[PDB]
């Protein structure tokens, strides 16, 4: 019973330019645990990203939250790149504030 | 330790009641407690088993327990003591892992000696070759046989004997040696 | 069906290696190994959650065993030592509840294997003064100069084992309490009615099972091989 | 309102490459308080919310012992199940366990759970009566009977009715200032125009705790149609949560769609019409 | 507070 990740990319606070913030990427509903998750700054590629402890919902599907501090600007682009067993190729989800 | 049996030894008259004491130390609310008997066969046998969420009763046998969770006390009551209750008794604490035992209480059961008749007898011989033995018998159960003060003389501990068909019991101890000076009148004399 | 321990008794001599079988057919997952000194404390020495699982408690030598092809939970002392002298209690657990102990293995480690001697058995006859005053007759039985203290004394009247009227010392005595090799002595008592004793059709025997050396290892020297054997002494009714 | 304690366990075998990876987590409602990760340094149960840190070293030594015993049982389990399903010694498999109690507004026991799963699919589970087991699989029938002979259900029932709720109450007291506090949703609407005929609306709720929220769109007397898009509630990272609920209107007229937001943090339910 | 009595191998 392999399940494929739902992926959401979003900011903790409503985004303002030059104001410090955290960039989330929330992967959920996947199985099995193993998963690759990256936060891309203009397509490449943020270090010292942290993530929550592995837990799971009532259908046994897993969820993880990946996050790093960042300061938004009108011009920078950010996305979440995710790779898993159930995916043929790394799925890049772009962060669209709104705008 | 975690399970404490603070009386290594206990003794009681036949047909009487004894309460062997146990306390334990746990920072846990869920667990299970046990009493385990080990007679001279050295075969460990479960006596009674109390889970931490259970209430009064059970109990069940001639053995009961007085379990008190807040007190952390798990007393074993043995009533109408028979001589077959002579054994080691252990108290034990258990979780998913582990089970650990207290240090244990050795229990002696003193027979009812209706008609005491203390006496030392000398046993003929064995077959023309010693050591020809001395025998001290028929004393009452409160009597103390002290071990041998001298290393060439041997004395046994006391020992209960049960003649089931004559419904009669008897205590006894044996003494033997070489010391040419050796007689049975001097043997137990101490 | 049940839980099993083999061998019941073993004598080895220091430095040698030894394995204690514990097997159990009750389907139990958790199993445990307790070690019991002559001072009687039960020390958790190894346990196990199920196959692949092993954990320690302490005590030199054996303290890990194995648990793969069934349980089956064999303790192994690599290089035995007099420290290892004790009872070895194996036990199985229903769930996280009670334990089911095997019989136990009584292991004596000796400084030299020619310290092993079988028992000499003598039976001593009831005194005429006992008979006369008490109307009862006690036979005494002595088993002497045996090492290790691995014996089972039993009484036999007219070809059947007896239990009524018997008392055996709860533990034996070191004949030479200053040695580590000390051979032991054990006494016992069968009490019978005067009539029964004074009946010459009646036969009495004291039987001592001695456990000692086996086929495996190993006997030069003389004095006869102190292998596992039974020694008996006997008496007839006398009037 | 109502509360819960929940623990989540994960064991993933690592064929050849070492011992299984084991992860354990504890929650009160939607707040984690403890964790264990077999591949961290401490090899200890670790605190994760401030109020749990208040417990002494007996607690930490205690919970570290038990969690490891969980792990060890799982480690055996993985060998058992690999056998039950004829699977190869190579290749990873997953065990998961989850258990915990619920209490109502009066802080009294409502319900308890203890479920287990193998490779992501149900395996064995304690029924709501807490006396009975549900076992779809053949191998889980084997487990059922063994646990039945072991009176596992009887033990779990206790824990759930006793230890589990008592300590839930203790934690709710100690973490009173945060666990029992509500953060209401900060709500807003947004309007993204797909096609010249179509417009998409997303109703937002932000900065809320707990996670329990319902977001019902409406066009005066309408609900979800195979159109309503309601995404999984997500963590904001600061201990509050976020969720949105969308709807596409081929209307040139976003009226009069309403978004309706409900939460313990709002004294009255919110109604939200679109702007300009 | 975790379970102390009730986890069994399957």
């Amino acid at each position: 019973i392999q399940r494929t990740p739902k992926i959401q990319v979003y900011s903790r606070h409503p985004a303002e330019n030059g104001k410090s913030n955290f960039l989330n990427c929330y992967v959920s509903g996947f199985h099995p645990s193993e998963i690759e998750v990256d936060l891309l700054k203009n397509g490449e590629r943020i270090e010292k990203v942290e993530h929550s402890d592995l837990s799971f919902s009532e259908d046994w599907s897993f969820y993880l939250l990946y996050y790093t501090e960042f300061t938004p600007t009108e011009k920078d682009e950010y996305a979440c790149r995710v790779n898993h067993v159930t995916l043929s190729q790394p799925k890049i989800v772009k962060w669209d504030r709104d705008m | 330790q975690t399970v404490t049996q603070s009386q290594p030894e206990m003794s009681v008259q036949e047909a009487e009641t004894v309460t062997l004491s146990c306390t334990y130390d746990t920072s846990e609310n869920d667990y299970i407690l046990f009493w385990y008997k080990q007679p001279p066969s050295r075969q460990m046998i479960l006596v009674i088993r109390q889970e931490a969420y259970k209430q009064q009763n059970a109990t069940e046998n001639r053995f009961s327990v007085n379990f008190q969770k807040a007190a952390k006390s798990f007393s074993l009551k043995i009533s109408d003591s028979q001589l077959g209750d002579a054994a080691m008794y252990f108290c034990a604490y258990g979780e998913d892992d582990k089970i650990i035992f207290g240090k244990g209480t050795r229990l002696h059961i003193l027979p009812n000696i209706q008609n005491p008749d203390p006496a030392v007898y000398q046993l003929r011989d064995s077959k023309s070759s010693d050591k020809s033995v001395c025998l001290f018998t028929d004393f009452d159960s409160q009597t103390n046989v002290s071990q041998s003060k001298d290393s060439d003389v041997y004395i046994t501990d006391k020992c209960v004997l049960d003649m089931r068909s004559m419904d009669f019991k008897s205590n006894s101890a044996v003494a033997w040696s070489n010391k040419s000076d050796f007689a049975c009148a001097n043997a137990f004399n101490n | 069906a049940d839980i099993y321990q083999t061998p019941r008794y073993l004598v080895i001599g220091t430095g040698k290696k030894i394995t204690l079988e514990c097997s159990q057919t009750m389907g139990h997952d958790k199993m445990y190994w307790y070690q019991q000194d002559p001072g009687m404390e039960l020390h958790l020495i190894h346990y196990s959650y199920g196959v692949n699982s092993t954990e320690k408690g302490d005590l030199s030598s054996e303290s890990t065993v194995s648990r793969i092809r069934t349980e089956h939970f064999p303790l192994t002392l690599e290089s035995a030592r007099p420290s290892h002298t004790s009872q070895y209690l194996c036990a199985s657990r229903r769930g996280s509840a009670e334990l089911y102990f095997g019989p136990g293995t009584r292991l004596t480690v000796t400084e030299d294997l020619k310290n092993v001697f079988p028992p000499e058995v003598a039976v001593f006859e009831p005194s005429e003064a006992e008979i006369s005053h008490t109307q009862k007759a006690t036979l005494v039985c002595l088993a002497t100069g045996f090492y290790p203290d691995h014996v089972e004394l039993s009484w036999w009247v007219n070809g059947k084992e007896v239990h009524s009227g018997v008392c055996t010392d709860p533990q034996p005595l070191k004949e030479q309490p200053a040695l580590n090799d000390s051979r032991y002595a054990l006494s016992s008592r069968l009490r019978v009615s005067a009539t029964f004793w004074q009946d010459p059709r009646n036969h009495f025997r004291c039987q001592v099972q001695f456990y000692g050396l086996s086929e495996n290892d190993e006997w030069t020297q003389d004095r006869a091989k102190p292998v596992t054997q039974i020694v008996s002494a006997e008496a007839w009714g006398r009037a | 309102g109502s509360h819960s304690m929940r623990y989540f366990f994960t064991s993933v075998s690592r064929p050849g490459r070492g011992e299984p990876r084991f992860i354990a987590v504890g929650y009160v409602d939607d707040t984690q308080f403890v964790r264990f990760d077999s591949d961290a340094a401490s090899q200890r149960m670790e605190p994760r919310a401030p109020w749990i840190e208040q417990e002494g070293p007996e607690y930490w030594d205690g919970e570290t012992r038990k969690v490891k015993a969980h792990s060890q049982t799982h480690r055996v389990d993985l060998g058992t199940l690999r056998g039950y399903y004829n699977q190869s010694e190579a290749g990873s498999h997953t065990v998961q366990r989850m258990y915990g109690c619920d209490v109502g507004s009066d802080w009294r026991f409502l319900r308890g759970y203890h479920q287990y799963a193998y490779d992501g699919k149900d395996y064995i589970a304690l029924k709501e009566d807490l006396r009975s087991w549900t076992a779809a699989d053949m191998a889980a029938q084997t487990t059922k009977h063994k646990w039945e002979a072991a009176h596992v259900a009887e033990q779990l029932r206790a824990y759930l009715e006793g230890t589990c709720v008592e300590w839930l109450r203790r934690y709710l007291e100690n973490g009173k200032e945060t666990l029992q506090r509500t953060d209401a949703p900060k709500t807003h609407m947004t309007h993204h125009a797909v096609s010249d005929h179509e417009a998409t609306l997303r109703c937002w709720a932000l900065s809320f705790y707990p996670a329990e929220i319902t977001l019902t769109w409406q066009r005066d007397g309408e609900d979800q149609t195979q159109d309503t898009e309601l995404v999984e509630t997500r963590p904001a990272g600061d201990g509050t949560f976020q969720k949105w609920a969308a709807v596409v209107v081929p209307s040139g007229q976003e009226q009069r769609y309403t978004c309706h937001v409900q939460h313990e943090g709002l004294p009255k339910p919110l109604t939200l019409r679109w702007e300009a | 507070k975790l379970v102390a009595l009730g986890i069994n191998a399957v």
